[PDB]
């Protein structure tokens, strides 16, 4: 593609600049670019991959909730405006379904095959599990429900084997699969549970830490709480 | 309303 | 182009859903659509016109400004990272140039030469001074910034001689072209001259005014005083 | 850090 002819190296340093300037399709470009260079994925490159294309479809998310809740009103006593707002909303999905698939790809060709430690095999199985998600959030989808579910549970499974219960990684994974219990699998008690079990293992695993790594998993901890508040 | 990781 | 074949009032109202969506780059396209069938715009059309290019490219401005910075501070003890910084600012530049050169295109063909009332002229006027203004922030340019300080200057004449002291787009014209004079022409104390007498015309105005006009006309002399109190 | 016109 595009950027078959830049350097792998001069990739990521522009994936940084775009980072800095809030270019974020112009990060997951430079991210995809050096993904297909072959080689893999250093921690810090996992997270700007990561950090790229959650910006890009978090903007196309948010675009989509707006347009489909005009569509929803405009189906209720509502005056026929056309087909615009679907066509509109339908542009939209196109769209983000698109990215969804672009990065699937990646992890399918060839991210995940090649990633045998824990640390990276969990990242890149969570991110199969989130984009199938954000496809499950449009489709109207068994299987691509399934789909996000499996990914998610060969995560878990590693894991659990893997890492302990403090680990940001471990710990963000449990929070998106809660989140999919909750808002995509019709689950909400199967959700809470997952929250409560994965804060209270972390929780007694914090003694373990460094001033720093208590830092990190607690900042994830709260947003676990943060949940269980809204949904119990 | 639900919270998932942040993007960063 | 690409919206050659929608409607003249889809392409509004997609352009009104776009808004709401914050996809202002979606929103400049149909805009630019709609300007490209051939008719005049509305003061309402105006308006989504000047708010679609106005956000688009002042995301790439930010972007420009953050990328510019990185690149003066590696040009002082910097240790050399090779060409990338430059290489993407020049990126960023080319596609906020060619945002600026669309604009103007439609501004040339032909909307300025179709525009017979003052309110339309002076506000095709202005965005003409202001999308030379922002190709003179990047320039490195004489030319550029007399193009802008012409268009100014066309619409100051024609507002001076046909709006209200209190007219919006009167008074976001003199803010603009007060800009213009502090930040590209080197030329402070006509900008501070110029916000102060558009400021003080337009106080003993106000009382002509609705209260509805009235808080249009006070919201812009507010950013005028703002600016006075930065720049004295 | 000079204020122009609101997008909007
Ligand atoms: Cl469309
Ligand atoms: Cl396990
Ligand atoms: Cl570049
Ligand atoms: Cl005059
Ligand atoms: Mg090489
Ligand atoms: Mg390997
Ligand atoms: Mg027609
Ligand atoms: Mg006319």
């Amino acid at each position: 593609g595009a950027m078959g002819s830049m350097e792998r190296a001069s990739l990521i340093q522009k994936a940084k600049l775009a980072e800095q300037a809030e270019r974020y399709e112009d990060m997951a470009a430079f991210m995809k670019g050096a993904v297909e260079k072959g080689e893999e994925l250093s921690c810090e490159e996992r997270n700007l991959l990561s950090v790229a294309y959650k910006n890009v479809v978090g903007g196309q998310r948010a675009a989509w909730r707006v347009l489909s809740s005009i569509e929803q009103k405009s189906n209720e006593g509502s005056e026929e405006k056309g087909p615009e707002v679907r066509e509109y909303r339908e542009k939209v999905e196109t769209e983000l379904q698109g990215v969804c698939d672009t990065v699937l790809g990646l992890l399918d060709s060839h991210l995940i095959k090649e990633a045998g430690d824990a640390e990276s095999r969990v990242f890149y199985l969570k991110m199969k599990g989130d984009y199938y998600r954000y496809l499950a959030e449009v489709a109207t989808k068994k299987r691509i429900i399934d789909s996000a579910r499996s990914a998610y549970q060969e995560a878990m499974d590693i894991s659990k084997k893997e890492m302990p219960p403090t680990n940001p990684i471990r710990l963000g994974l449990a929070l998106n699969f809660s989140v999919f219990h909750y808002e995509i699998a019709n689950s909400p008690e199967e959700a809470i549970s997952l929250a409560k079990t994965t804060f209270d293992e972390a929780m007694a695993d914090l003694h373990t830490l460094s001033e720093d790594s208590y830092k990190d998993s607690t900042l994830i901890m709260q947003l676990l709480r943060d949940n269980l508040t809204l949904w119990t | 309303r639900s919270r998932s990781s942040l993007a960063t």
